[PDB]
Order: C-alpha cells, then structure tokens, then sequence
C-alpha cells in the first residue's frame, strides 16, 4: 500500500543519470490520482455513479488498473526502471492534459502517449 | 464523572432494590429533583402498587404504569424528532408528547423552597397525576372521534394552566384538583361539537 | 471489547461516517438548489392555471346531458439522483386549458418527488449526525481510556511481582 | 398507457367527461374514489380543493398524481399552501 | 435473549420419538428469522419505516418477542404447543424464504 | 457561560441590603430567558429561520445582546453591582412583560424602565 508507504531517502537515488529525469514527476502524479481515484470509487458507492462527473469517472478506474496491473506484478516478475516507468505513463495517459498538473508541459510532451 | 460503573456504585447496587439515579442535564435544566426517570428504578414498585391498590381502593398502580408508559414512549418519540422533526409526528403522537410534557413539570419537578410544594401528600399524589391522565385519556378519544390536535391544544388552553398550577393547591382544598377532572371532560367535548 | 483491534478498527468508521456526512450532506444541498429553480417554476403555472381554470369554469356555469354523452386517444428520466416523470397527451375554453393542465401535473408531481428524495437524504445525514458518530465517538473514548487503565494496573502489579 | 380521472362537484367537472376522463361526483365516498382510481393505476387525478379538504390523509399517502384543481367557486388556498410549505421544510426560507 | 443464548446437549434430545420431527428445522428457522427481523427493527428505528421482505420480518419479530418469548413466569407450555406456535410465525413468511426447512416438512406443516 | 456555570451560596450575599431588592428575581428572569433564548438561535440552525415564531425571534435576540453587551464587559472594566442590575432591566425590557413571569408585580411596576 504506497499511501501509507515512505522511503526518506528517496530524492537521494532518482533523476537523470540516477534513473531518469521523468522519476520525481510521475511519481507524484501517480500519487495524486491514486488516492483521487479511490476517493472517487468511494463517492460512488455513497452517493451512487449519478454523482460521478466524466472525469471522476476515469479516475475510479485509473486507481482500479494502478491496484491491478501497476502494482499486482506477481511475486516472480523482474521489472527494470525503464519498463515501470513507462507503465505509469500508460496508466497516467488515461487521463486529460489537464489533470496532470503536477508534471511540467516540457516533460509532459515528451513522455506523454 | 458521574460514571456509574465504578466498583462503589456497582457493589451498592448489587445489594440493594432502590436506584435513583440523579442527572446532571437534569440538574442544568432546572429539573429538581435531578432523579433520571427512564434509568431510575424501584423494584418495590411492584409490591407498593399492590398496597397502594389495596388502601386507596383505586387502580393506582395501572395509573402509575400508564404514566411510565407515556414518558417512556417520549423518550422513543424524542429520538425520531431529532431525526425527522416534530412536524413528523402524527397527531396521536402529538398528544402523547404533551402528555409526556405535563407528567414531567406539572407533576415530577418538585421545589424544595416551596411552602406548598415542598411536600405532597398520598391523597393530593393521586389527584394530580389522575388529572394529568384524564386529560391524555379525552384527547385521546377526540382524535379518534375525528378531531385535530392543535384544535385540542388550542382549546384547552385554561385548563391546562390549571393542571400545572395544581401542585400549589394547599392540602385542605384538595377538592379542587379533583374537580380539574370534569372541567377536562365538559371543555373537550364542546370542541369536538 | 476494548480491544485494540476494535479501537482501530472503530478510528476507521469515524473517518468514513464523517466523510459520508459530508457527501450526503452535499447531495442535500444539491438537491435542494435544484428543486429551488423547480418549485418557483410550479408556483407560477399554479398562480396562472388556477385563475385559467376557475375562469373557464364560471364561463361554462353561465339537452347539455345529451351531447355530453357520445375521443379516446409517462416517460421517466432522472434529475440528478431523482426519478422524475415526463408527461404528453365555453368548449374551446376547456380545450385549450388541457395542455397547461398536463405540465401542471408534471412540474408538481417533479416537487413533490424532489421533496421526498430531500427528506429521505436529510433523514440520513441526521441519523449520522446525531446517532452513528456520536455512538463511534464516545466508544472510541471509552476503550482509550479503559485501554489505558489496565495498563497501569498491569504495570503496578509487575512491581509487585518483582519484589516477590 | 394511462388514465385519467377527475373528482369535484357536477357544475365544475362534467365538460371533462367530454375528453374520456373518470369525472366522479363525503370525506368517505372521496376516499373511496381515489384508493380505486390508485388501485386502477390512473395517471392523473384531478381533484377540487373542496373535496382535498376532506381527505388529507388519502392524498398524503400517495404523494397517480393527485392535483388539486378549483371548483366554479374557487380554491381554498390548498394546492399553493402545499407548495408554500414544502419549501419551508427543503429549503429553510419562504 | 435467545440469540446469544445456547445449549450444547438440544441435538440428541430432540427430534421424532424425543420430542417430534420438526424440533431442530423449526428452530433453526425461527433462530434465523428472528435475527433477520431483529436487524429489520433496528433499521426501521434509525432510517424509518419505509425493503418489502424486511418490513415482513421486522414485523416477525415483533410477534416473536410479544407472543413467543414472553409467556409470563407461571406459564408452562406442552413441548407441542410451543412448536405449533412457532409454525404460526413462520407462517408470516413467504415460503420461498424458509430456506432452513427442507420440502417435507414444509408441504406437512 | 452562564448555562452551566452556578454558585451555590449566592442567596447569602444577595437582597435588600447586600445588593438590592430587585437580585433574585432578575437573575431567574435573565437566566431563564437567556436559555430560551439559545434554543431558539440553535433551533434556526437545525430548521432554518423560517421555522420560529416572532417571540422565538425576540428571544434570540435577546441572547444575542445579553452575550455582547451584558457577559461581555471588558477585562479592565469594573461594573458596580448597582450597574450590573440596571444594566439587567433594559435587557428584560426588550421582552413582553407578559413574557416576566419569573418577577413579581410589585417589582416590575417599580424597576422595569
């Protein structure tokens, strides 16, 4: 469970030449929808898909595949930097230009698929 | 902290039959004596009404019954008030709740200070809270005769000013308690005409 | 019962029964702007149809049993979270009162189901307003505090033990 | 499909038979009338303020939608009474 | 309180030529029933009075505990008596949810 | 807060001659009306405005005065028990006297301005 998760050395081992410069931005923007996203399974349930606005709507499911496919790897499945990296931008790609606030346009228009 | 569930309160109440639990809202409220009348309890109340039948030669103990009935349906009606508001209620409701309203200030709160009603005799007792029940009772029957409920309140206006000032009646006019009785029967069923 | 198991489990329906008082009380509000912009909009065609109707009434007052006796001829849809009805089908006076006759039916009958869905919402968020999260409060109060009595018993006792 | 009924005194709502309607003419005998039309799945029930007078409990109950309709006399007040306090009780302000 | 009541001897006591043959499925019926209607009551009390089925069983054990349970305290009742009435509240219910009782039974009784 | 606040001693040092004449009956007025009127401000809260009757109205307004003007006092302002008690009819004099059920005849004909 990343939300409640922490490595307080983490600033320390990512970025260019350590990992890659996109690290620090989509790891915050993963963060973000994340808990946004179940925030959203959970109005729902309370208020019912009646309450749920178009984007609401994507961000219920960007937290069911980020649960499901990004986290659930398996217990034998060896995943390279490059590889998770890149399947955060699959999963963040679900969502409009306009939520991904906290990644700047320079490496928005760079990753983005 | 007024919390009962320490071991002096519990050993006490394991061995003897009289609770009376005393209330600090109550206390706040202006409610004296502060005695919680839904947790209280008196487990001679089944024998005393036997005696109080007995020597009275009236149903004293059904009344008495009647009267816990009536406050300890308040207590259930009260809740559904703070969820759906009093407006909710129907007019049967309505009534019991003024009922309710009249057996805790016109009979329960008691003032010490009170030449007259620092203390009540037996005999005054069952004249006041048979007033109280009288006037339950003829509502009661008004309502279902086809009569509405602020109609009743609205009506009866004098002599539910008199059924509370009747714990000031001094113990030799007792006379004029009992007499509330027809005064209830006559002005209800002019309303209902 | 004083567990703490039970005591952080309990922190947890707090949490989500606050958050739900919160979104219910939303819908409420939500509701409840809406069904503003309705009930203005009842008021006025009652205003006007009642005077139409009364009218054209006090016109037909002012052989009638023989020619009155020889033409026979809902869609719901959802106002946010509501369930709402859409309807569609001295002589000429009542002829022409039909048609507004009809929207009046919709429009109140939409009130009137707007009302009872705000009356169902705020029976629910006064429920945990006043029962539920009190009740999950003071419970979480008293295992805290029962919790933490044992544990100085247990603590003297262990001193206790010790000098034996 | 459904139907449509109407409920007040002759001189108001007999024109309304012209168009197919259930046009009926005592707290009771009202009562009757409208647990029947319910029962009988009608759509609308067009009712004269002077006869709602006398059954509040009917009409509570189902609230086919029952509307309150003047006689050739007029209204009581009630169809816009309801109205004015149902926004008393859902939004806190006339 | 029967519901966190118990006893652990009831099984070999019971049933045909003990007691009679509808003992333990009755029980087990009405056990379920009245935990059911018990959860019914509590949330008619706090949500209101108006599920179809569950306003049938909140009803259920408002005659359980009135009816059943209390019989006052210098009343003795047959062992026959007592599964006949439990019957009478069963019968409240619609058949389809008397899923504790096998078809026997139920078609008998 | 004067609600659950209390002195138990107070009818010693109260009356003619202590204070004056007019204590007791004016502070059971005060106090009572101060209560009534906090549940009715509580009261338009819950229900709304539009759920209270004029006098409802008058005695919320009175709480609010007696809070702002009567309670509140100032931390280097020093009010004569004579000052306190006048101060205390014109707060009563906003009410009906209709509504001083808790005061005597004699007393309001002689202090209520």
């Amino acid at each position: 469970d990343v939300l409640p998760s922490l490595s307080r050395l983490k600033d320390k081992g990512t970025g260019a030449g350590k990992t890659r410069e996109d690290h620090a931005a989509t790891m915050n923007q993963l963060f973000a929808a994340y808990a946004q996203g179940k925030q959203a399974k959970e109005l729902a349930v309370v208020l019912g898909e009646s309450a749920l606005s178009d984007i609401d709507k994507i961000y219920a499911k960007f937290a069911e595949r980020f649960e499901n496919e990004y986290v659930n790897q398996g217990f034998y499945t060896n995943r390279t930097i490059t590889e998770t990296l890149d399947l955060g931008w699959e999963l963040l790609a679900m969502l409009p230009r306009t939520e991904l606030k906290r990644i700047k346009d320079d490496l928005l228009d760079k990753y983005l698929p | 902290g007024g919390d009962i569930s320490e071991p002096v309160t519990q050993n006490t109440l394991r061995v003897v039959k009289v609770f009376w639990g005393l209330d600090s809202s109550l206390a706040q409220k202006r409610h004296f004596p502060s005695i919680n009348w839904i947790q209280s309890y008196s487990l001679y109340s089944t024998e005393v009404g036997r005696y109080m039948d007995q020597i009275l030669q009236q149903d004293w103990s059904d009344m008495v019954t009647e009267g816990m009935r009536i406050l300890q349906e308040e207590e259930q009606l009260n809740e559904i008030v703070r969820l759906v508001g009093i407006d909710s209620l129907s007019d049967n409701d309505r009534l019991t709740l003024e009922v309710a309203k009249s057996i805790r200030e016109d009979y329960l709160q008691q003032n010490a200070f009170d030449d007259v009603d620092t203390f009540t005799s037996r005999e005054k007792q069952f004249n006041m809270l048979k007033v109280i029940l009288t006037f339950g009772k003829e509502a009661r029957k008004a309502l279902s005769l086809g009569a509405y409920f602020n109609e009743i309140m609205e009506g009866t206006v004098a002599v539910r000013e008199r059924i509370s000032r009747s714990k000031y009646i001094p113990e030799e006019e007792l006379a004029k308690i009992s007499s509330i009785n027809e005064e209830i029967k006559e002005t209800i069923q002019l309303i209902v005409s | 019962n004083p567990t703490r198991m039970e005591l952080t489990r309990l922190k947890k329906q707090l949490t989500t029964a606050t958050r739900g008082h919160k979104l219910l009380k939303d819908k409420q509000d939500e509701l409840m702007r809406q069904f503003i912009l309705l009930i203005r909009k009842n008021n006025e065609l009652r205003q006007a149809i009642e005077k139409e109707t009364q009218t054209a009434m006090k016109d037909f007052v002012l052989f009638i049993d023989e020619l009155l006796a020889l033409e026979n001829v809902v869609v719901e849809k959802n106002i946010m979270s509501v369930k709402v009805p859409l309807m569609n089908f001295s002589i000429d006076g009542f002829t022409q009162l039909l048609p507004k006759l009809l929207k009046l039916a919709e429009v109140e009958k939409t009130c009137q189901l707007m009302a009872e869905e705000i009356e169902k919402t705020r029976r629910r968020v006064n429920a945990l307003e006043y029962m539920t999260i009190p009740q999950l409060e003071e419970t979480i109060y008293y295992i805290k505090m029962k919790l933490e009595e044992n544990e100085r018993a247990e603590v003297t006792r262990l001193i206790k033990v010790k000098n034996m | 499909t459904y139907k449509i009924g109407v409920v007040g005194d002759k001189d108001s709502v007999s024109p309304f038979r012209l168009f197919g309607f259930d046009v009926q003419h005592t707290k009771t005998e009202i009562r009757k009338t409208i647990d029947e039309m319910a029962k009988n799945e009608y759509g609308v029930i067009y009712i004269t303020e002077q006869c709602a007078n006398l059954v509040p409990e009917t009409i509570e109950r189902y609230k086919p939608a029952i509307i309150l309709i003047p006689s050739h006399q007029g209204t009581l007040g009630i169809g816009l009474e309801e109205i004015q306090n149902s926004v008393e009780k859902a939004v806190g302000q006339n």
